[PDB]
Parts: C-alpha cells; sequence; structure tokens
C-alpha cells in the first residue's frame, strides 16, 4: 500500500496472508472454511495465515491453518488477467473471534464513489523498496468504469474494476495482490494489478468479486 | 541481452521472491515478481541467476 497508513491491530479481522516460506499475497476470509485470493496468487501450497497483524512477530493470537484445496478460477488468463479469482479452502475451519472473521459477499456491483478500505503488506514506495511488517491501510473510492477504461485502453475486461485516485500517490502495490476491497461492509474487489504502483492516471485495478457469487457458491458446495 | 534487461514486476501485484542481475552492481539482487509479465531478467535463486547471467 503507497500513501496508507497502519491499520489498528485486529481491525480488518477478514485479512488473511498467504505464506509459502513468506508472506507472498494477500487474502479475505468469507467463510469459516472458505478464503478469497487472486488467481495469479496461485502456488501448489498454501499455508493460511489469520488474525495477522505483524507478519514478523508470533503473537500466538493467530490462527496458521494449511489449506487443504486452492482452486484458481478455471478460466484465470496470465495474459488478459481476466478472471483473476482463486478459492482457498482450510485444512481446519476458522475459528471466528474478535480478531478473525468472515466479510460480507457483495450483493450488487461496486458503485463509483463509494469509499472502500483496501488493504495489505505490499510495498510502500512507488519508486524503491518499502516492505512493512504491519498491515497497512487506504481509503480509496470506486473510481468510474470510463476512469478505469480510459487509463487502461483496452485492457479493462468485464470482471475488473478500477478503485484509487487519478493524481498518484496512493494504490495498492506488490505484495497486496489477493487482498481485499471493502466497501460499505461487503467486498467488492481483489488486489489484482496495475502499471507500476501509485502513477499518476494508472489507477488499481481489481477483480469484480459480484461476478463470482455463483462461481463462488458453486465451488465451495462442490469442495465440501 | 537477457542480462541488461531491468527489473520489471510486470502489472500484477503478488510478491514472489526473485532475483534479477543488476548491471550497476555485476551481480544479482532480489525483487518482487508480480506473477505476470515481467521479462527474462528473472531466476528463481540468486545462484541460479548468477549461473545465467554471472
Ligand atoms: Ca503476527
Amino acid at each position: 500500500i503507497v500513501g496508507g497508513y497502519t491499520c489498528e491491530e485486529n481491525s480488518l479481522p477478514y485479512q488473511v496472508s498467504l505464506n509459502s516460506g513468506s508472506h507472498f499475497c494477500g487474502g479475505s476470509l468469507i467463510s469459516e472454511q472458505w478464503v478469497v485470493s487472486a488467481a495469479h496468487c496461485y502456488k501448489t501450497r498454501i499455508q493460511v495465515r489469520l488474525g495477522e497483524h505483524n507478519i514478523k512477530v508470533l503473537e500466538g493470537n493467530e490462527q496458521f491453518i494449511n489449506a487443504a484445496k486452492i482452486i484458481r478460477h478455471p478460466k484465470y488468463n496470465r495474459d488478459t488477467l481476466d478472471n483473476d479469482i482463486m478459492l482457498i479452502k482450510l485444512s481446519s475451519p476458522a475459528v471466528i473471534n474478535a480478531r478473525v472473521s468472515t466479510i460480507s459477499l457483495p450483493t450488487a456491483p461496486p458503485a463509483a464513489g463509494t469509499e472502500c478500505l483496501i488493504s495489505g503488506w505490499g510495498n510502500t514506495l512507488s519508486f524503491g523498496a518499502d516492505y512493512p511488517d504491519e498491515l497497512k491501510c487506504l481509503d480509496a473510492p470506486v473510481l468510474t468504469q470510463a476512469e478505469c477504461k480510459a487509463s487502461y485502453p483496452g485492457k479493462i475486461t468485464n470482471s475488473m474494476f478500477c478503485v484509487g485516485f487519478l493524481e498518484g500517490g496512493k494504490d495498492s502495490c506488490q505484495r497486496d495482490a489477493g487482498g481485499p476491497v471493502v466497501c460499505n461492509g461487503q467486498l467488492q474487489g481483489v488486489v489484482s494489478w496495475g502499471h507500476g504502483c501509485a502513477w499518476k492516471n494508472r489507477p488499481g485495478v481489481y477483480t469484480k468479486v459480484y461476478n463470482y457469487v455463483d462461481w463462488i457458491k458453486d465451488t465451495i458446495a462442490a469442495n465440501s | 541481452e537477457v542480462c541488461s534487461e531491468q527489473a520489471e514486476t510486470g502489472p500484477c501485484r503478488a510478491c514472489f521472491s526473485r532475483w534479477y542481475f543488476d548491471v550497476t552492481e555485476g551481480k544479482c539482487a532480489p525483487f518482487c515478481y508480480g506473477g505476470c509479465g515481467g521479462n527474462r531478467n528473472n531466476f528463481d535463486t540468486e545462484e541460479y541467476c548468477m549461473a545465467v547471467c554471472g
């Protein structure tokens, strides 16, 4: 997260860390057994870390749970970035508590101008590398689809929307992918891609979770 | 020419721990590969990067 702030500890209890020896992507807990992330975050083995604030300090109030299933959207495409969404089934259910809880799935598409919360442990610099141990947060509005499409001509598919600031300086960045964009208490977006980080007129591009509510329901049901 | 390319995260926003040959240092350095796109100056490990580029 470039241009954000350190989140209040454990105040985003739906935020998870995906770990394969190190933190490499974010995710969102959507049920006791399932996490949503980005398909480009796929690895064959993933440890899910819930309840995290500082990824380098084992406080003891985290829950580390190995992934039992890791399912990219079958129509994910690494060239177009279409369908950049992934589901992870936990090998044992996450225990819901003050620090670990689910985020509601969206009931309507994202509305331009809505204030959202983007979060992750991504790079904090647009030029350079400064990766934070503590979870970072960014208050950012949904941009119009026209703003998104004009920023990336011919690249914004049906599965995508933009959140952020055209003036630059405030964006998600590398190591944020898979993490949540939450608007009005619902998970509207998954951190996906952008040209650089926090560049002027190049806002973050996010997967439109609403377009995958049926795929999520069907995949959870097929893998129970 | 591969080893002269600048480090490229690519557009995706994961952090796959990778290495690139830094021509200003004459050796390899770590970076977050975002998980898509990028260029050929991109290697799993330091030793592999130096095997190709050193
Ligand atoms: Ca911790």
